[PDB]
């Protein structure tokens, strides 16, 4: 099953609550996702109106099962193996010298649909800080995401840092850390370390009059030998 | 590795060539910008973006006057990876295609391109750019004003003072960066008329433009706003007669 499921294009929708500092809000996204480029491209609207932190700050909350793995590591995808019954994501994000995200979400099919659904706290966020005082660029940067095996239970631990432009020339730092554990009962894959290469762009829609964001994403796996 | 990669940039699988394009821009080496530049005509889209974008990344003027022509390309991304590539590389050659590039269809490919004519700081830019301030896109508009601010000529300050009373919050906040970064007088009236915007960004970039500024201009009228002025406006002069002396 896992694998087989993303041998075309799959479509993807995207639902998250988010309250961070007290500012509730919500964001919706659809678009579709081919793993065999491990590209990703989705449109996301601020369902609430105004959207209180910048949009680069949650592009990693709001679908690693896209990623591209290269056939001789096929046997380290986690992700697309946990499939059809899906996981669970969790993360604590700290934006170096400000607030925190912690988030929860559910990856798995409804129906012919793969749909990401994610809570989303944070606080301590300073209020004229880089996130809520909307200072970064809205642009997105090239990553290394590192994936483990979880060695207590069926899951993976995943580490990296997020490095978001601020306008001013600096640069701001988001660590993650991140778990995933299976919903359902099929096994899974439990894969040798190894990581994955990130790469994407934000766009906007010109008929859009809301706030949102547009994303191409390209991810491949890599760091097993062959 | 670097050869791995040269190496696969010729795979059967366009996805072999992809993630090859794009390791290749992250690596940085020079023996790259050969090959790069074949994927640049690769019938996949996707690998002639990986191209293009590995292109801006490497920084070789060599791949200017194919990144150029990638500004042709029928796949808006692949058009919008060579703008960015050519920003980024910031060869003058660039100037005139990207000029044209601010009419293209698509808005985020004349976006894009606008971005780069300021990152290239060429003067030649200034005019149409200044056009670029009343396209029909606020996206556009704003990034035309951050480009100008950048650039630092003169004669974007009138057009500037303008875009100081767009319809879009964003246009406004980067119209008041940009009269900040230019530094002539002429912004200082309309800059404090600003802190009156609804729009609180809008209010706190036309505070520090003014602080950027500085000089007497700005000292008298903080005098006079300290006395005639309220909220954040009244706020904004006590605080700088404060510290500026």
């Amino acid at each position: 099953k896992g694998e087989e499921l993303f041998t075309g294009v799959v479509p993807i929708l995207v639902e998250l609550d988010g309250d961070v500092n007290g500012h509730k809000f919500s964001v919706s996204g659809e678009g579709e996702g081919d793993a065999t480029y491990g590209k990703l491209t989705l449109k996301f609207i601020c369902t609430t109106g105004k959207l209180p932190v910048p949009w680069p700050t949650l592009v990693t909350t709001l679908v690693q099962c896209f990623s591209r793995y290269p056939d001789h590591m096929k046997q380290h995808d986690f992700f697309k193996s946990a499939m059809p019954e899906g996981y669970v994501q969790e993360r604590t994000i700290f934006f170096k010298d400000d607030g925190n995200y912690k988030t929860r979400a559910e990856v798995k099919f409804e129906g012919d649909t793969l749909v990401n659904r994610i809570e989303l706290k944070g606080i301590d966020f300073k209020e004229d800080g880089n996130i809520l005082g909307h200072k970064l660029e809205y642009n997105y940067n090239s990553h290394n995401v590192y994936i483990m095996a979880d060695k207590q239970k069926n899951g993976i631990k995943v580490n990296f840092k997020i490095r978001h432009n601020i306008e001013d020339g600096s640069v701001q730092l988001a660590d993650h850390y991140q778990q995933n554990t299976p919903i359902g009962d099929g096994p899974v894959l439990l894969p040798d370390n190894h990581y994955l290469s990130t790469q994407s762009a934000l766009s906007k829609d010109p008929n859009e009059k809301r706030d949102h964001m547009v994303l191409l994403e390209f991810v491949t796996a890599a760091g097993i030998t062959l | 590795k670097v050869e791995m990669y040269i190496k696969n940039l010729q795979d059967d699988s366009p996805p072999v060539r992809v993630y090859a394009a794009f390791a290749l821009g992250k690596i940085g080496d020079e023996r790259a910008v050969e090959p790069l530049i074949k994927a640049l005509k690769d019938e996949d889209a996707s690998v002639r973006y990986a191209a293009a974008t590995a292109l801006g990344q490497i920084g070789d003027e060599r791949a200017v006057e194919p990144l150029i022509k990638a500004l042709k390309d029928e796949d808006g991304y692949v058009r919008t990876a060579a703008a960015e590539a050519l920003g980024q590389i910031g060869d003058e050659r660039a100037v005139e295609p990207l000029i044209k590039a601010l009419k293209d269809e698509d808005p985020w490919v004349r976006l894009t391109a606008a971005r780069a004519l300021g990152e290239i700081g060429d003067e030649r830019a200034v005019e149409p750019l200044i056009k670029a301030l009343k396209d029909e896109d606020p996206w556009v508009r704003l990034t035309a004003a951050r480009a100008l601010g950048q650039i630092g000529d003169e004669r974007a300050v009138e057009p500037l003072i303008k875009a100081l009373k767009d319809e879009d919050a964003s246009v406004r906040k980067a119209a008041a960066v940009a009269l900040g970064q230019i530094g002539d007088e002429r912004a200082v009236e309309p800059l404090i008329k600003a802190l009156k915007d609804e729009d609180e960004y809008v209010r706190q970039r036309a505070a520090s433009a003014l602080g950027k500024i500085g000089g007497e201009r700005v000292r008298a009228a903080m005098e006079k706003l300290a006395e005639p002025a309220p909220g954040f406006a009244r706020k904004v002069a006590v605080n700088y007669l404060e510290t500026h002396k």
